[PDB]
């Protein structure tokens, strides 16, 4: 029924069960709860970081409408981050309709190719915000008024045709007295583009003013600090995934939603893979309900087996045989890992506070770079650490005490459990500077250690980065060429192992046909190609060989490697 | 070209490795369903005809839910035909529509009003000549932006990634899976007239 | 500027700075000396009133492809002596690191097309032999080249 | 700009032109003179050309948009040399420099 001439076919006939189970159910519940918290925090951060511009917009609109009681217009630069615009605009309209005016109309360029359709959509949306022409709009405004202005949002003006823009500007200019109108411009490129779109005869009627929005890099730094460098979330990530996500972000899109998607997929795959990922007080109580097969699974861990090898033989036997003692010891190790996470985050934050004022920034500027270079290897084992220390030893006393004041602010804010004597010494303060540097170095050696060096770390870390690459950043050309060139990697048939670049005649028809095509010229003669294919496959029959050749040619033409040419009969270019 | 009918007598080679290859692919159905159900769309790419694998996935897992199959390799398929089919059967509406955009608005409003409707889409050869229109992919992406619609697509053309823009990439929310089946493209080249 | 409306608008805009010096305390020379630099600054605009990494390379390669004849391409890039394939070859030549053909670069191409920096010439249905043209000013490409530490002038055939 | 256009029509007999050539030769004229007060940037000259095209003294050939910008567009003049000379003769305050450039 799925192979008829007509191309339209249609047929008519719990969530957690697809994931399989009780531990799976708990893992699914924890996944949902953690994703809920993560996206709620993301929304909270999104709303917070725009007040300093929203208030300016509100005051500008109030000032502009004060005169009505020349079209006022505000220019808003939003960068290339095409994904962030929708969320920002949602927040923007939630601000205006709550404060100044309940009439906000956002419009696309795709849905407004003509001024007739433009006016139709405009009046249709104005109707439910509470032939068609400007007189009808004026009458509708008079009826609804019988004085709030009207707000219209143009999202993507790059795709807008000019002519409708000039027509709307010139028509609306002559009816400002009838009803107020204000324009808000969202421009992805530099503001210069507005001069290249509107002729001056139309541009002279607008009083444009310029705002600018938040940079994407600061947004990423704030999100990373709030959601990964904090102690409020038990999940952590290995260095490989952080590097690949940072590479994608910084090289491709500068978008945060893609990074959030990658984080969510990492969490999902971590809970799918590790059965022991079911595991602060929740894990404390969940230990008591552990199962014997899971006890054997814990016994199988590589970090756990190295830690057991570290301990004595008697303790080795006790751990390998007893269960409740194993549960208690794993509980203690989990508490130790918690403490390590706490002091690692605090020490890294303090160190970046020290590092932020260093000239030339030897170890980076933001949290992410220092964090990843610390996660890679030990900083203290590199000569760059010595260079940073000797650069630190040249600071002036006033700048040193300013840095100490910032660090003391950090201590008073969230260094609450350990080493208040550090702040006491900071209050007390070349010899003193050298003592401070040596104490900081001692802290760095003591507390900055890779998480891989501690047992049971695999519970809260994920390491399958290659699957993440192949599931997010696909390489169709590379995969197709690998399939075409060396099918041994897919078949493991020794008949295909001769050389690299040579011709395995035992290979399928499509592979040998493609390899014959590769060595030939830029124009492929079909008869000569067929003769070569027959010669290769030779080492009633002619018709079968020709049939295989035709099928291979059709397949290659479908795949796009073949484009027919009429310059020469039976010839194709690449 | 009439000999093509009689050319079908050629036997395949090394079928055992193909059998193990298909068996390996079969185990991913549950994970794919989990990813679809959580709001992700999946494209299958790889050498060989994967129509048989899609049919197997449908007859194994999609026999208990509403599902629509589109075999886009047929040169007579258009987006308006898909919209008419969806309107006439999924929503059981017969009234004609003045424009494609009006039909899309009605469908989006109806699906937003009714949160109990779930639909599965199975599109064969998304890179077809008739579906390469920018408006076609924009319409399909706008449809797939809803959380009540699930999409499985296949790529067979080399320049497919040029179809999708950054905004379209955000709307589609793609995940990728490499599935090379080495199957001949018999049916997909049968309807094609060389 | 002989436009009455525009000159009147300029006067309205600039009058407060005209009247500041007397408020601060009929001195024609004083007023002219205090006000002259502001007039020169105003006349600069009579009628007027950060890309990702690989995007910059795409843009400069597109500019080179648009403004360099094809006959001289090997003369500038081949180590020993417009369609999309030419752009791909030039991009592969320019970048010192091996760049994988990830779909994200195609997404960047399409986004650059959307931003009206690159104009599609061929038919929309023909996405196997597409034609493009670059509409970026020379000063803009020189400025973006400087931020990358690349000398585009050394490769421009027309200047040579 | 009109005098530069006439010079273009004289040097290149009955051929179209664009904005770049006119700008280049106006730059040549203002550069030959030592320190004349004509230090103007590109955007104002572009706006002047747009205004001239608006008055329909210059018409495009084989109209198209999007593919070709306002720059690099084939423009032609719709006036005669004797008309320009007669009009410039009656111009109220034509400076000596521009007059001698026109005569050249």
């Amino acid at each position: 029924t799925s192979s008829m001439s007509k191309g339209c076919f249609v047929f008519k006939p719990p969530i957690e069960d697809y994931f399989n189970p009780e531990d799976s159910k708990l893992r699914f519940e924890t996944y949902q709860l953690i994703w809920q918290q993560m996206k709620s925090e993301n929304e909270r951060l999104q709303e917070e970081l725009n007040k300093n511009l929203f208030d300016n917009l509100i005051e500008f609109l109030q000032k502009s409408h004060s005169g009505f009681q020349e079209i006022p217009t505000a220019a808003l630069v939003l960068g290339v981050n095409v994904t962030d615009h929708d969320l920002t605009f949602g927040s923007l309209t939630e601000a205006l309709q709550n404060n100044v005016t309940p009439y906000v109309v956002s419009l696309q360029a795709k849905d407004c190719p003509d001024m007739k359709h433009f006016l139709q959509k405009l009046i249709s949306q104005l109707m439910d915000c509470c032939h068609y022409s400007m007189d009808s709009l004026s009458s509708w405004y008079m009826t609804v008024t019988q004085s709030p202005p009207v707000v219209v949002i143009l999202k993507d003006m790059e795709s807008f045709a000019t002519k409708v823009l000039q027509d709307f500007i010139i028509i609306s200019s002559q009816h400002l007295h009838e009803f107020p109108l204000i324009l808000i411009f969202g421009i992805a490129t530099s503001p210069i583009i507005i001069h290249r779109l509107l002729p001056h005869a139309v541009s002279s009627l607008l009083c444009i003013e310029l705002f600018q929005s938040l940079s994407c890099k600061e947004h990423l730094t704030t999100v990373l600090d709030k959601l990964l460098l904090t102690t409020q979330f038990p999940f952590k990530i290995n260095e490989k995934v952080l590097q690949v996500l940072t590479n994608i972000f910084l090289y491709h899109d500068f978008s945060v939603q893609n990074f959030i998607k990658g984080l969510q997929l990492s969490l999902l795959e971590h809970f799918y893979s590790q059965p022991l990922s079911v595991l602060l007080p929740e894990a404390k109580r969940r230990i008591n309900f552990l199962s014997n097969n899971q006890c054997e699974n814990i016994r199988r861990l590589p970090s756990f087996r190295r830690y057991v090898e570290k301990q004595a033989s008697e303790k080795q036997v006790a751990l390998l045989t007893n269960e409740r003692y194993l549960k208690e010891e794993t509980q203690l190790l989990l508490e130790n890992l918690h403490v390590y996470h706490m002091n690692y985050f605090l020490v890294l934050r303090c160190l970046h506070k020290f590092t932020s004022s260093l000239p030339k920034y030897p170890l980076g500027r933001q949290i992410r770079e220092l964090y990843c270079t610390c996660l890679e290897k030990n900083i203290w084992d590199s000569e760059e650490y010595a260079s940073v220390l000797q650069l630190l030893r040249m600071l002036a006393k006033d700048e040193l005490m300013t840095i100490l004041e910032k660090c003391f602010k950090v201590f008073k804010s969230y260094c609450e459990n350990h080493l208040g004597s550090t702040a006491k010494r900071i209050e007390e303060f070349e010899v003193l500077r050298e003592n401070v540097v040596n104490f900081i170095d001692c802290l760095v050696r003591e507390y900055l250690l890779p998480p891989e060096t501690q047992p049971l770390h695999e519970v809260v870390y994920f390491s399958a980065a290659h699957a993440l690459r192949e599931h997010l950043n696909a390489a169709p050309r590379i995969a197709l060429h690998t399939a075409l060139n060396n099918p041994y990697y897919y078949l493991k048939n020794e008949a295909l192992k001769s050389e690299e670049g040579c011709i395995p005649n035992i290979a399928p028809d499509i592979c040998i046909a493609y390899k014959l095509h590769l060595e030939c010229s830029r124009l492929i003669n079909l008869v000569d190609w067929s003769e070569a294919f027959a010669t290769v496959v030779t080492a009633e029959m002619n018709e079968i060989i020709h049939a295989r050749f035709i099928r291979a040619v059709s397949e290659l033409e479908l795949l796009g490697f073949i484009k027919p040419t009429k310059q020469k009969t039976d010839h194709v270019a690449r | 070209q009439t000999l093509r009918n009689l050319l079908s007598k050629v036997s395949p080679s090394f079928s055992a490795e193909l059998k193990q290859l298909n068996q390996q692919y079969e185990k991913l159905f549950h994970k794919w369903m989990l990813q679809l159900h959580l709001g992700f769309n999946i494209v299958l790419y790889g050498l060989g005809s994967k129509r048989d694998l899609l049919e197997r996935f449908r007859t194994t897992m999609l026999q208990d839910s509403i599902h629509v199959v589109i075999n886009g390799f047929f040169p007579g398929i258009s987006v308006k035909s898909v919209l008419n089919s969806i309107t006439e059967e999924v929503l059981d509406h017969m009234g004609t529509f003045r424009s494609i955009l009006d039909q899309l608005d009605w469908i989006v409003n109806k699906f937003k009003e009714d949160s109990s409707l779930e639909l599965f889409l199975l599109i064969h050869n998304l890179d077809s000549q008739m579906l390469r229109g920018e408006k076609s992919q924009q319409i399909i992406g706008q449809l797939s932006s809803l959380h009540n619609i699930y999409l499985i697509a296949s790529i067979d053309h080399l320049n497919a990634p040029l179809m999708w823009d950054h905004a379209k990439q955000s709307l589609f929310n793609w995940l990728w899976y490499e599935t090379t089946t080495y199957s001949p493209y018999t049916e997909e080249t049968s309807y094609e007239n060389s | 500027c002989r436009d009455l409306k525009e000159l009147r608008h300029l006067a309205v805009l600039n009058f407060p700075k005209y009247c500041e010096p007397v408020v601060k305390g009929r001195d024609t020379r004083k007023l002219w000396r205090n006000i002259e630099p502001h007039l020169k600054k105003a006349m600069q605009t009579v009628y007027l009133r950060e890309l990702p990494y690989y995007s910059k390379f795409i843009l400069i390669a597109a500019y080179l492809a648009s403004y360099n004849p094809a006959r001289t391409d090997k003369r500038f890039f081949l180590k020993h002596h417009f369609p999309l394939d030419r752009l791909l070859a030039i991009l592969y030549s320019i970048v010192d690191s091996r760049v994988a053909p990830t779909a994200n670069i195609f997404s960047q191409i399409t986004s650059l097309v959307t931003l009206q920096l690159l104009t599609l010439v061929g038919h929309d249905d023909q996405l196997d032999g597409p034609k493009y043209k670059c509409t970026v000013s020379l000063d803009f490409i020189r400025a973006i080249a400087r931020t990358v530490n690349f000398d585009i002038i050394k490769y421009l055939y027309d200047f040579l | 700009l009109i005098i530069a256009m006439k010079h273009l029509n004289d040097i290149y007999e009955e051929e179209p032109f664009n904005f770049q050539m006119v700008y280049n030769e106006f730059q040549k004229f203002v550069q030959r003179k030592a320190h004349s007060v004509y230090n103007f940037e590109k955007p104002v000259v572009m706006k002047a050309f747009e205004h001239l095209q608006q008055l329909e003294l210059i018409k495009p050939m084989e109209r198209t948009s999007g593919n070709s910008q306002r720059e690099y567009q084939l423009m032609k003049l719709l006036l005669d040399n004797t008309q320009i000379m007669n009009a410039l003769q009656k111009y109220p305050n034509c400076p000596t420099d521009v007059r001698q450039w026109a005569t050249s």
